[PDB]
């Protein structure tokens, strides 16, 4: 009849600026790596630029 | 159609401004660009049967 979908009550956004928008980055030989988890990611901003 | 895309608030008017912009965007193609951004025609055939 209907659908439902669940999920913790309260989450973090998580910081895709840092990565996104840092200050300067590295070179292709030491291309730089940032892991990301437990936080909530909006991808319709990735698409929606 | 020429609607203008919605990145923003709902309204838009029909107005290009911060997002809102055109749904087309113009190809560049000059003599001496690259093979890769070089233009080509491109013909599909499709049989019905
Ligand atoms: C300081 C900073 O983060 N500036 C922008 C931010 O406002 C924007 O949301 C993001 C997405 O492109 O790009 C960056």
């Amino acid at each position: 009849t209907e659908s439902i979908v669940r999920f913790p009550n309260i989450t973090n956004l998580c910081p895709f600026g840092e990565v996104f928008n840092a200050t300067r980055f590295a070179s292709v030989y030491a291309w730089n790596r940032k892991r990301i988890s437990n936080c909530v990611a909006d991808y319709s901003v990735l698409y929606n630029s | 159609s020429t609607e203008i895309y919605q990145a923003g608030s709902t309204p838009c008017n029909g107005v290009e401004g911060f997002n809102c912009y055109f749904p087309l965007q113009s190809y560049g193609f000059q003599p001496t660009n690259g093979v890769g951004y070089q233009p080509y025609r491109v013909v599909v055939l499709s049989f019905e049967l």
